[PDB]
């Protein structure tokens, strides 16, 4: 339903400022969010902030205030993102997705990434088990996610599942804790509430191997759980 | 005489709409809600006062404290740490800890006294309202603003904060975290409510414009949540916003159509109900609403999660099982 | 949308900037800040044919800023008389102290008499009142624009009319009133300005605390514009209504009076019209009382000296002997 | 019962600025209200206004807002009188008299009069007659119309004044009809309202002088142009 078409890579010297950018199609006023994610080489997914284009509503998550600088430009409906003074820790590759505002939907279309090298009482936080997890075709791989605090509103679980090849942006497996995004095979399943949810994929199969997160959008700021690596024997 | 009456606020203000400068003396009553950064801090003026109401209220009993405005529940943030070291010196087992705030500011039936414990974060069974303090601080002087311990255990917010104005036919009741203006076209109405908090005391009338001949049913912003009691307080064609979106706990309320939406008025539409948001969980947005007698544009309000209506406001053919609502 | 800049309180210590609402004082303005001036004088020359017409003798001003509006105006208004063909005279005159109503009003040789003082020739039964309400405004001093009213009422013109209520202390205020309130041990009226005193009703729009309030405990009477609200009343003191208003301009505050006593005894006169301090041959009566009022004294002051609240009687001179607001 | 003491005469160039001063003796808060009159030689006097020391409660007529500045020091009691840039039409006797506020008591004492020499080198009454000469023992009689009721409070807020030549005037009929202490019983003043008249009946020796009417019943408070007797 939404394209989204990303810059392509960037190698600054540090202490510079670098902006990017995220090109939107098949947006509305009341959808196309335009959110965005930092992820370390084979890291946790961090949430940065939103900003719609045609509305100009932003938002940062706290660690990024000072770094990031979100801003637009209606017409093209193309997001711009600026990080501030640079370190070695601003290494990674910075994801564009489609997203919506607080308990709202999930991360339906993704951009395909800028890679960005550098050279010369609080936060919901979701734990994943386990960290590593090898199966067999034809086995039931289950993967569970703790959130240290209720991701629940309005009888709504904001909970869902992602999947990710190497080299490639997630995919939405399972959005609202256990509903089955649009072309996905049936073999993967969601199911939990409040606290506990987990993710099953049965029988899984010879592409089934990726890392799978899981993120929540109950409360500011979004987080993700720090991923499990699934392998086939 | 030979008296200078400069007991007020002098200085000088320049009106972009109405398109003039005026300078002199008076008073000024300023928009605290939506300032940039924060222009007004809470402090205690004794912490060792503070200890002494805490173990009292331990001792009578009590459990923990519900904060009645934002920015007591924020010095109750700062302020913990040396409230559980002034009680670790007097060597008293019993930790505070204090967590954020839920939407509404529920309001607790003990209180302090002048002379684990738990401060906000969400409900509870193990320590209930019931056995929860609050509105036990007032005022005592002043940017800062220092508090004190409070005299007599009643519903009415401190009146100390509160300040209302009217002039050029608009009004204003304004708070540490309310601003609700109204306005003369062709009747008086309220068309303007900026929240930071959601609080649970009652609006002192003796900081109330026209608090006469009012109907408590049909306020806007409801009596229970700190609403003022006025006619300014008044939209035709609405009723009291009892099922609002006020779990939101910031929100900003107007009257204008929810973007992507269209409101028309059909004696077919559903009655009252709680508010509903106009997207659904997933994120579809539900384009047609509709209410029965109420007057256009319609009550919206916007948090941060999205945009809701107000609770006239109904769908006109999407079933309402399928939408997020306020209950 | 509002207004914004900036405010320095020195009673609270602090400077602050912002946006919101400035309500000013525009009575102990050093210039004249606002001044009213008619949208179509050429209007005005023909609801005053009408009004003459009807047997309207005359009109009576409401406010201050309208008497002199009408002294600017009147050789135009004469003006397209004469030339609109008509044999009448309008002269304009002076302001008394209460600016008295009239019980006609205007629509949307022979003599018109504006304002000046009373008479048995055109008495107020036949005089138009509070007909004028404000268009728009200009900008620097101030224009005010004014338009003939629609409707016959007898609640001053609201686009004037402001208050405000902060630090717990509150303001009723107007182009010629200047009305504070206060928080101490419990809220009463402190101090109030006038630069005039008018006829009409404070309408509740505009009025703080404007339930359960009865008129008989009001300081300034709801009959002279009095806010009808709990900020209006002061402990020990009833209604006003025979306060020295014929002073027309006068600052009440609550303090004694130059060289004068108040004390509290029940050997004490009956609260009677309001008395002067100086007798009029000059003389000051030093010793004075009420009989259940609560001190300080309520005390208005005006171009001819100190006056008492209506409680406050002499404790020793005979009453005979002192000037009393009884004027007409 | 009350002192006034005025500055020395001053000798002034046109175009700059005099401060004259007045000092009372007997004084109170409560009174001590300090007007001053300008008087052209020969001619009527002219209310400039009133400062009370002890208040600095100052008031002003219209004509003299730009030129005159009232000023006071509460230790010694004294009003200053500063007349801004000056013009041969301010020459003139300049007299500081005690009063009161509006509707009260009239000009009880007198200064002497400070004398402003300027060289290189409403409510009006009509006084009736200008001039008028008398002979011993038969019957004077001055008019004042005031142009509106000087009439508040059941009183007349009426006054006359005697001025013989090079001296300050004196009060004779105060309040419209009163006699002031001490002032023979051949001055006589009647009226009401808008109307009233001056008699001396048999005038006598002392009797030739300038004779004036005031009011103080509204702000700006006004003098008749005066009223020359001359005896035969
Ligand atoms: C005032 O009301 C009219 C008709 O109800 C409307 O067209 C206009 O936009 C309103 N203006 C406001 C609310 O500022
Ligand atoms: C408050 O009341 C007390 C009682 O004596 C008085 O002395 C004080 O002046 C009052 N305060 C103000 C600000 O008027």
């Amino acid at each position: 339903e939404v394209q989204l078409q990303q810059s392509g890579p960037e190698l600054v010297k540090p202490g510079a400022s670098v902006k990017m950018s995220c090109k939107a199609s098949g947006c509305t006023l009341t959808n196309c969010f335009m959110h965005w994610m930092k992820q370390k080489p084979g890291q946790d997914l961090e949430w940065i902030g939103y900003i719609n284009p045609y509305n100009d509503m932003t938002k940062y998550s706290e660690n990024f205030k000072g770094k990031a600088t979100l801003t637009s430009d209606k017409s093209s409906s193309t997001a711009f993102m600026e990080l501030s003074s640079l370190t070695s820790e601003d290494s990674a590759v910075y994801y564009c997705a489609r997203g919506y505002l607080l308990r709202t939907g999930c991360f339906d279309y993704w951009g395909q990434g800028t890679t960005l090298t550098v050279s010369s009482g609080g936060n919901i936080v979701l734990t994943q088990s386990p960290a590593s997890l090898a199966v067999s075709l034809g086995q039931r791989a289950t993967i569970s996610c703790r959130a240290s605090e209720s991701v629940d509103s309005y009888g709504y679980s904001f909970m869902h599942w992602y999947q990710q090849k190497p080299g490639q942006p997630p995919k939405v497996l399972i959005y609202l804790a256990s509903n089955l995004e649009s072309g996905v095979p049936a073999r993967f399943s969601g199911s939990g509430s409040r606290t506990d949810f987990t993710l099953t994929i049965d029988p899984v199969e010879a592409d089934d191997a990726a890392t799978y997160y899981c993120q929540q959008n109950n409360e500011n700021p979004l987080t993700f759980g720090a991923g499990t690596k699934l392998e086939l024997k | 005489n030979l008296y200078f009456q400069s007991n007020a606020d002098s200085g000088c203000v320049v009106s972009w709409k109405n398109k003039e400068l005026k300078c002199g003396s008076g008073i000024f009553i300023t928009d605290n809600v939506h300032t940039w950064t924060e222009q007004y801090k809470f402090q205690p003026e004794s912490p060792s006062k503070l200890a002494s109401a805490i173990q009292k209220a331990h001792e009578e009993g009590i459990c923990g404290i519900r904060s009645v405005t934002r920015l007591e529940n924020l010095m109750w943030k700062q302020i913990t740490p040396e409230l559980n070291h002034i009680l670790s010196e007097n060597e008293v087992k019993l930790t505070i800890m204090t967590g954020d705030i839920k939407g509404i500011m529920q309001a607790g039936k003990r209180s302090l006294r002048p002379q684990t414990f738990l401060i906000d974060g969400p409900e509870t069974a193990e320590c209930p309202n019931t056995n929860r303090a609050w509105n036990s601080l007032e005022v005592e002087d002043y940017t800062n603003i220092w508090l004190k311990l409070k005299e007599k255990q009643d519903v009415f917010c401190d009146s100390k904060l509160m300040s209302a104005a009217i002039k050029d036919n608009r009004a204003v009741h304004a708070d540490m975290g309310y601003w609700i203006e109204s306005a003369l076209n062709d009747t008086w109405k309220i068309e303007k409510a900026s929240f930071i908090e959601v609080k649970n005391c009652h609006w002192p009338k003796s900081h109330t414009l026209w608090s006469n001949g009012v109907l408590e049913s049909e306020m806007i912003i409801p009596k229970n949540l700190a609403g003022p009691v006025s006619q300014h307080n008044y939209r035709p064609g609405y009723h009291t916003q009892i099922t609002g979106p006020w779990h939101l706990g910031k929100l900003e309320m107007d009257f204008d159509f929810c973007d992507g939406t269209t409101v028309v008025v059909t004696e077919d539409c559903g009655n009252r109900g709680p508010s509903l948001r106009t997207t659904t969980a997933s994120g579809k947005l539900i384009t047609e609403w509709c209410c029965r007698s109420c007057t256009l544009p319609p009550l919206r309000y916007r948090g941060e999660d999205g945009c809701w209506y107000g609770m006239e406001i109904r769908p006109l053919k999407e079933k309402e099982e399928n939408l997020v609502n306020s209950l």
